[PDB]
């Protein structure tokens, strides 16, 4: 929640790394899956997940109106 | 040619100006005792071109060299064109000589700093004119020179490369200086003085009541020479005389005023010197006593016709040269393409300023470590405070760019080796992880200079924190401080670097 974490540095140590595999083959039948050249289509996403606790927050050290509302839904 | 007797003139001029000293009445007779002693060298060698003085040689003063010289140059009295291509080629085929000079200085042989003689004392050796002071390195120390002008026929000077070094610079020599006039030099003892022998001084220490204030000489052969110890406002070094062949005796002498620190560059292995009025007072934490030199101490040579009656590291010495230079604020240094250097576990704040590669060098009680693991396998050499580095000669290699740009950070690496005390593969691994995150973040992220800054309070550096958390699991907070005393004297001698243990990649 807190938009106080922008622009800064953070450390951490146990992180999952999660890869997305899309495939669009043509295979024929179950025979068929020994040789490769039924694949027409390839992708990758990547992404980074860990739980902020467990990591390090360390500041960059880089050298009048409000109000107060709500949220409800987005 | 008349241009001879106009450069002649112009010396005249500068002798006047800068080499008259204002102390006594400034008379010209030592304009021609200059002359003379310049024609005789330069007529010495044999190598003369027809020229009976040195007109290609310029005079120049030092403060002249100082604002106007800005780059790195060699120069050397009777020096030719083929004496500078050999020069190059003894470089290396792919060496770069420092660029040739045609100059000329004279100064004098000095330790003293400023105007605060002793508040900056720190016995370096120093050449001073009537237009500055510059210190200088000699290969070996003669006290015959010291106080005294001397012609100097080889030099060289480096300026400071990167802004952050504020120091000057320095002066280097190969050859040794030509008096300008010849010097009376105050005799010796005439009287035959019989001394003590190492054998006879521990004989007398095992005599512990039999030490109460009773001064006597010792003299031996040095055999192991510690390095420079440097503290608040005392520095002092501690020297071993014993009968060599086998030098299994040895006495302990403290030298620590710092008048006499300069002999700490006149001292040579092997050589047998006599040391005279030697004083005993008790030192803490220490039960045994101390022969130490007193004010009125004569250094001289021992010559009899005036004397009378979990793994651990190896030791060795060793001598080699260096290579190439692969981390100037690390003190990491290639031996012979083989072998690594290790100079961060010593003070050398002045050393790093002269040494360069293309120097063959001379160590002497040093721990050589193997299969340190971590990141490299080629083993290392480290000397423990016990021992000291030893000199014999400079290089003619041309300075590179990079230290100019990312290399001054030294001060975070002094905070780990003292305020901190990493263990060496550690020290390396965390070296290793700064240039990584170095080139990972800087200089986009954040300056060079700002991110390897001291970690002075208020202020911490970004890696010191960020490794953190794998420095202190590694290493907690607990060892005991080092003393130079203990490890200099004490018997096995307690050093990080006697025993170690191999240790896997943290991270």
């Amino acid at each position: 929640s807190d938009p106080r974490l922008i622009g800064c540095l953070v450390r951490a140590e146990r992180f999952q790394l999660i890869v997305e595999r899309d495939v669009r083959s043509s295979f024929p039948s179950w025979k068929e899956l020994s040789m490769p050249g039924f694949i027409q289509k390839q992708q990758a996403r990547v992404y980074v997940q860990f739980f902020l606790a467990d990591a390090l927050i360390l500041p960059v050290p880089r050298p009048g109106q409000s109000r107060l509302f709500l949220l409800c839904h987005k | 040619p008349s241009s001879e007797q106009a450069w002649l003139e112009d010396a005249q001029v500068f002798i006047q100006k800068t080499l008259c000293p204002a102390v006594k009445e400034p008379n010209v007779q030592l304009t021609p005792l200059v002359i003379d002693c310049v024609k005789t060298v330069w007529l010495s060698q044999g190598r003369n071109q027809g020229s009976t003085l040195p007109l290609s040689y310029s005079f120049v003063s030092v403060q002249d060299l100082k604002t106007h010289q800005r780059l790195p140059c060699c120069s050397h009295l009777s020096w030719s064109s083929s004496a500078y291509q050999a020069w190059a080629q003894e470089a290396g085929p792919n060496g770069n000589p420092l660029p040739r000079e045609q100059l000329l200085l004279l100064g004098t042989l000095t330790d003293l700093s400023a105007d605060l003689e002793q508040e900056c004392r720190n016995g370096s050796l120093y050449v001073r004119d009537n237009t500055g002071v510059l210190s200088c390195e000699l290969i070996d120390l003669d006290l015959s020179w010291l106080g005294h002008l001397f012609l100097f026929p080889r030099w060289s000077y480096l300026p400071p490369a990167r802004w952050n070094s504020s120091g000057e610079g320095h002066l280097e020599l190969w050859d040794a200086p030509v008096p300008v006039f010849p010097l009376t030099i105050s005799p010796g003892p005439v009287t035959p003085i019989p001394v003590l022998y190492p054998e006879s001084a521990s004989c007398l220490l095992r005599l512990r009541n039999k030490l109460r204030g009773v001064q006597r000489n010792l003299a031996g052969s040095l055999v192991r020479l510690s390095a420079l110890v440097k503290s608040k406002q005392k520095a002092y070094f501690i020297l071993s005389l014993g009968r060599s062949h086998p030098a299994v005796t040895h006495v302990s002498i403290i030298v620590q005023v710092p008048a006499q620190l300069v002999w700490h560059r006149a001292l040579r292995p092997g050589t047998a010197y006599v040391l005279t009025e030697l004083r005993v007072s008790k030192i803490r934490g220490q039960r045994q006593h101390v022969w130490m030199t007193s004010q009125s101490s004569r250094l001289l040579l021992l010559k009899p016709e005036c004397v009378q009656e979990v793994r651990y590291s190896r030791l060795l010495s060793y001598s080699g040269a260096v290579t190439g230079v692969l981390n100037e604020p690390a003190g990491l240094y290639e031996l012979d393409g083989q072998l690594g250097l290790c100079l961060a576990y010593q003070q050398f704040r002045g050393l790093r300023r002269v040494m360069r590669p293309g120097v063959c060098l001379q160590l002497q009680d040093v721990h050589l470590l193997q299969s340190v693991g971590g990141g490299t396998r080629r083993p290392v050499l480290a000397p423990c405070l016990r021992g000291a580095v030893l000199l014999q000669s400079f290089s003619r290699q041309k300075p590179g760019a990079h230290s100019s740009r990312q290399a001054y950070g030294a001060s975070l690496y002094e905070q780990l080796v003292w305020e901190r005390q990493l263990g060496l593969p550690l020290y390396l691994w965390a070296t290793k992880a700064l240039e990584e995150l170095a080139c990972k973040l800087c200089p986009h992220v954040l300056r060079h200079h700002q991110f390897l800054q001291h970690s002075s309070p208020g202020s911490p550096s970004l890696g010191l924190q960020l490794l953190a958390p794998t420095l202190d699991l590694l290493a907690p907070p607990g060892s005991p401080v080092r003393n130079a005393h203990n490890e200099i004297l004490e018997e096995p001698h307690h050093c990080p670097l006697q025993k170690y243990t191999r240790l896997q990649t943290p991270s």
